[PDB]
């Protein structure tokens, strides 16, 4: 298999600024990730079917890159709405794996 | 200079305009042609090829080739219906799929014609007779082989020949193509008795196709990458 | 254009538990419908999907000897059957559905199924 | 009736050819006319009733066939025509219809679907790889997908008959014929890297017989270049 | 009614095949597409009834902007003017937007104003070949085929900016010209996976019923 | 495929050969370029595969703008004009903006507002002798030849502007046209060092290998 | 006035297009022309010309007139190499420097044949011979003088003649040029035995070069002023 | 490439102008035209035909 | 498309330091490559050069009976070798690129010599 690792699951940051989230692999797995969002009340939507496009639907303050095992997210402009949980989960081999959660939280 | 007066609608972009362009690359002298095997000039040539329809849907051939056999056993009842399939476009009818079904989604209004040949692939020492029936449109489907003879039908002895064609008109009741037992079958000792029947569907004449649109049966969410 | 699915349950370690995901708004035999698992200590975990044209089902190696995956073309549903219930079956299992070959557009609610006395 | 080709000679008898077009001949290229054409028969295939399919990579099964197949290693281009005869012989007791098709670039769907499938399961030589009435399942890393009802293709079936074809049914026909020209985009391409044709055959309604027949029925395929010329010194 | 069902009464539409947006300073925005019609499933379906075909190509730009939220302090800007590089296959591509790939002369560009009609270019047959090829059972690679590629296109800003950040989004349209067409094949039964290949899953022949009666 | 490698296919490109910038309110923003091929790198090696040229010459300029941060208040500007001023050889040369040498009746200039298509001009052969000598094996300083020099260009706005400074960039594009091409020469192997003459520092014959077998 | 009406593509500058432009000296009346000798009207007419080939690289010859020379000796073993080039294109060949090999480089695609001419630059008064064998593609480098006989060969007798041509093809394995002792070196009393080899490379027949693009020999930083 | 000149009245809309339009949908081959009775050309015909008139008016 | 030095050294005077300066991202033997000293007391100084094509150096008179510059074509690199260390030889060394006959455009990272006992 391969284990996707976001190894810092807590980000916390105030409103306005730059976060970016990372997942790192296992192997090199030549661009095809997807970056899902699952809100606190349980819904589950895709954000990022790439590396770097997006959703039709999902505002532009989300930006992904990335190359070979290391791969990012980004987004400039923390709003209210965006406080959830994030995963990444590659499509190359058989199973899909998905990588772990990560939630985010205002700072003071 | 010369004095010139512009009118409206131009500088637009309507998608559907026939203009000039400047070209790109110029001085690049592409490749000359070749003759190459089987070129198409329009789409009526593909319609009018012969394909297997799948008469035996039935929920669970579907995902198999058993979709097209019409099944044929030697029963004990006089006079018994094989299949029968109606002629309404669109509402999932076994025409849809096929190679002419799939060029007529292309298109918002279409006439013409079907060519419904039939193929017997059973044993060679079997005998048997079928009717045929087409019911036109406003008569509703025959229930019985009586009611059925006195329409339009083709008796189809088997053992004659192996293939029975049924000309229809087809437009967008609309019809039924029946099919009932007119005889038993016949076997000799040593020969399996149940046999199989598979049916082509094609375009008999030229069509009359206007206003091209968009098929449903295609689609898309994300771009495939 | 969206899914649902049944209702949270509960069940003693060792009896059977079955669960739904009823699709609406599109052709329910072209696409196939998945099915994820969310343990809340860790991330999601695969379980396996349903080809509903033909009823051809391939499981994860680490689900392989419980899960049972149908499906029927009537009512437009799909399910699941957790067989020998243990206290590591205690998550929120999701049904999804996979289009473009590795992206899951469409997602369900989610039902919480835990083991108890 | 009993044609003869070089030292191989078959006995026959309708044809159907290409697209209504014969085949027919073009640095400076010349051709091998007296060492080539001759008759190469494939093995046999037992067709029962628990079959599905075969099929053949055209300039794949000529590969290893003698005095034609060692002509491919000496050289790099060349374009070629075909002829195929395929019989099936059973009795008056037997019963059952075949498809013979003859596919221009028939490009192969694998069992997963991130990889492409390896070149050991697209073309054995001389021997019929064999369609499947089932799913391949999605751990298979380098496998064809061969579900019969989609051809290997992701098409119908039942719409294989665009191409050129001859319906071989046991009640009235006993073989069939099938004179190909060369198909291709370019006048000469690589011979090692380009299977340009498929030979396919798809029992539609399976094979029947009563206790006491033959629980088999073979089929003969026999392939027969024409046109064949070669780039070279 | 006799001649809408011809080729080019079939082929010669205009599609949207590829939509992105680019912003100016970040210098990570500045636009890159094959060309190919592999990505949209509605044209793909039409081209892939034959198996080799050869048209002209003519494509056009729908280029807007927007304002992006700046600091303060009056932004008045002037005019936009955008580039759009043709790159022929086997030509030197950018990697940044600042570079010398863009300045070469054999990449033939467009450059245009904000407030005029599209930018329109037409490319003819460009391949090696007489035909492109859309199915190709071989390897070059599985399936692959190097021999039809048409190219890649590149588009940037010229226009430095100080006080406001502008990000411009570009719509290609794509219309074949002189279509011919060899060798019908059948129509796609299953969805569509993936671009480059031919990989499905296997489905069902028809919509299903109850009674074959 | 005859065609591609003949003379007017080979040199008749368009390449960019010069980019400048100038602001307004400065005093000493404004342009300047002497024509002349020996700049970039891509032409020089083509232009040089011959001893004697004859061409026409054929310009054409891409302005944009940008607005440099000015104090406050309202920032609103009309549209600006640029002139673009050829000098011909052995005429008079500004060198301040403002300067009587602009003004001169035999210097022919074009003006441009912004927002249009670009001004492009034209130049016939313009030389005393009957071709223009690539390599000149002689003194006037050695190898120089004032024989072919085909005049100098300069760039200036003419709006007087108040409340906000604005730097704009020019990029020249030059195409021959109906070329003549007489003596052919080696290619260059050497790397190029000085723009006035032919120096250099001695390199290998090819890439090397480990033996001859 | 006149209705006119602007199409898209109207206000952009595509910068490979042939449009008119107004003069900017009109009026000017330029110098009229004049015969000068050896004038060009295609690019072909300067590859069709010699030039002395590389084949001598080795690491420390590159930087002297010894790349171009091929050395030969007397030995005395029994059928030996002398040299031996691939023909594969861009892969630091040696025929890439030449003046054939920097033409086709502004090109995409090419095809074509090639002369090969030797020299053999030693005494008048020494007698030898030699193979020039061509491998086509497909076969491998021959390990022996008796397997490279039995291929396309020239057997080159040095006293009777001092140049051999050998024509080949070259397209965009790929070959291999290879020549072998046939005998040894017979010569004189007081006559030097260490003699030289040039090769020569042209164009036999006329190419087919197509889509025209830059080259990767020269390159640029900073402006040259 | 040729000079012309814009005259004034050029990128107007006058409501009532005979100018040439592009079609929105060519290729499409419109349904061609059928005898059907009864065709008018002017209105004057429509005029001479009789029509009863209210010369009773009365207020009920 | 960047250099790569050795690392820092100490010697005793009277020794020999020898230097690395390894180029990768382009062709190695076509352009020249430089040697420069910087005092931390002065600005930079000249050494001189290579011409890795023909092995040809030539030296700043102030530094010509100590620095031999080499060069080889299969690892790609550069050397100098500093022989006779004295007080003053303790610097910082750096190697350049030039182009285009006076521009140095690619510099290295620079390494630390020092002289100790």
């Amino acid at each position: 298999d391969i284990q996707m690792t976001q190894t810092k699951s807590s980000l916390s940051a105030s409103l306005g600024d730059r976060v970016t989230i990372s997942c790192r692999a296992s192997q090199d797995i030549s661009n095809y990730l997807n970056w899902y969002q699952q809100k606190p009340d349980g819904s589950v939507k895709l954000l990022i079917y790439y590396t770097s496009t997006l959703h039709s639907g999902v505002p532009s303050r989300f930006s992904g890159s990335g190359s070979g095992t290391d791969y990012s997210l980004t987004i400039n402009s923390l709003e209210q709405e965006d406080i959830a949980t994030y995963f990444c989960q590659q499509g190359n081999t058989f199973p899909f794996t998905f990588g772990g959660g990560t939630k985010l939280e205002i700072r003071r | 200079g010369l004095p010139v007066m512009t009118t409206p609608g131009s500088t637009q972009f309507l998608t559907s305009d026939d203009f000039q362009s400047p070209s790109a690359m110029p001085q690049f002298d592409v490749t000359p042609e070749m003759q190459i095997p089987g070129r198409v000039n329009n789409l009526m040539e593909i319609a009018e090829v012969d394909s297997v329809v799948p008469v035996n849907n039935t929920e669970d051939n579907v995902s198999s080739l058993k979709a097209y056999q019409i099944p044929v056993q030697s029963n004990s009842d006089n006079g018994k219906q094989v299949f029968g399939f109606p002629l309404q476009p669109g509402a999932n009818n076994v025409l849809n799929r096929t190679l002419l079904g799939e060029i007529l989604n292309y298109y918002t209004h279409w006439s013409g014609s079907i060519k419904l040949t039939f193929m017997f692939c059973g044993s060679a020492m079997a005998t048997g007779k079928f009717l045929l029936a087409y019911s036109p449109p406003g008569a509703g489907v025959p229930k019985n082989r009586k009611d059925a003879m006195l329409g339009t039908h083709v008796i189809w002895d088997v053992g004659l020949q192996s293939s029975c064609v049924l000309c229809v008109p087809w437009i967008s009741a609309a019809g039924y193509v029946t099919c009932w037992y007119q005889t038993n079958i016949v076997v000799p000792a040593d020969v399996q008795s149940s046999c199989d029947i598979l049916c082509f569907v094609s375009a008999c004449n030229d069509f009359s196709v206007r206003m091209l649109k968009d098929t449903p049966f295609i689609r898309q969410d994300t771009f495939y990458q | 254009v969206q899914l649902q699915q049944s209702a949270a349950e509960l069940a003693r370690p060792g009896a059977s538990v079955k669960m739904s995901c009823k699709a609406s708004g599109y052709t329910f035999t072209t696409y196939t419908m998945h099915w994820v698992k969310q343990r809340p200590g860790q991330g999601l975990e695969w379980i396996g999907y349903i080809n509903p044209s033909s009823r051809y089902t391939e499981y994860n190696q680490k689900f392989k000897d419980k899960t049972t995956l149908t499906a029927d073309k009537s009512s437009s549903t799909a399910y699941m059957q957790l067989s020998s219930l243990t206290f590591e079956d205690s998550a929120v299992y999701y049904c999804a559905r996979r289009s473009e070959a590795d992206r899951f557009v469409y997602w369900g609610q989610g039902t919480l199924v835990t083991v108890s006395a | 009736r009993s044609i003869t080709l070089g030292n191989s000679t078959i006995t026959t008898q309708n044809v159907v050819v290409g697209y209504g077009v014969w085949p027919e001949y073009l640095d400076q290229p010349t051709q091998p006319d007296v060492a080539t054409c001759r008759f190469y028969t494939l093995e046999s295939v037992q067709w029962m009733k628990n079959s599905a399919g075969w099929w053949w990579k055209l300039p794949d099964a000529l590969s290893q066939m003698g005095l034609f197949g060692q002509n491919m290693q000496y050289h790099y281009l060349g374009r070629t025509g075909y002829t195929i005869h395929v019989q099936c012989n059973a009795s008056k007791f037997h019963q059952g219809c075949l498809l013979v098709v003859c596919v221009p670039e028939a490009e192969m769907g694998c069992s997963n679907l991130n990889n492409t499938p390896e070149f050991s399961e697209l073309s054995g030589g001389d021997s019929a790889r064999m369609f499947t009435d089932t799913q391949v399942g999605e751990s298979n890393a380098k496998k064809v997908q061969t579900a019969v009802w989609n051809a290997g293709m992701g098409v119908g079936v039942g719409n294989l008959t665009i191409f050129p074809h001859q319906w071989i049914n046991l009640r009235t026909n006993n073989s069939a014929t099938l004179v190909m020209p060369y198909i291709n985009s370019v006048p000469m391409d690589n011979m090692f890297r380009h299977n340009n044709l498929t030979l396919m055959i798809i029992p539609f309604v399976p094979l029947n017989y009563s206790e006491g027949s033959s629980p088999y029925v073979p089929i003969t395929v026999t392939i027969a270049p024409m046109c064949a010329e070669y780039n070279g010194l | 009614s006799r001649s809408e069902s011809s080729i080019e009464n079939f082929l010669c539409r205009s599609a949207c095949v590829y939509y992105a947006t680019y912003t100016n300073n970040s210098k990570k925005g500045f636009a890159e597409w094959v060309i190919n019609t592999r990505q949209v499933a509605q044209l793909r379906r039409k081209l892939e009834l034959f198996t080799y075909l050869r048209f002209d190509l003519e494509l056009t730009f729908v280029i807007t902007s927007a304002q992006q939220p700046s600091t303060a302090s009056s932004v008045d800007a002037p005019v936009q003017t955008h580039q759009i590089m043709y790159v022929p296959p086997g030509g030197p591509v950018p990697t940044k937007v600042k570079d010398y790939a863009w300045q070469t002369s054999t990449n033939p560009s467009v450059f245009w104003t904000e407030g005029n009609a599209p930018p329109r270019m037409s490319i003819p047959f460009i391949s090696i070949g007489n035909a492109y090829s859309c199915f190709y059972d071989g390897w070059t690679v599985y399936g692959i085929n190097t021999l039809n590629n048409m190219g890649t296109l590149y588009m940037r800003h010229v226009n430095e900016a100080g006080q406001g950040p502008i990000k411009s989004t570009v719509r290609i349209y794509f219309k074949p010209k002189h279509v011919k067409a060899w060798v019908p094949r059948p129509p796609r039964l299953c969805q569509y996976e993936k671009q480059k290949n031919v990989n499905f899953s296997p489905i069902g022949v028809t919509t299903s019923r109850t009674d074959i009666i």
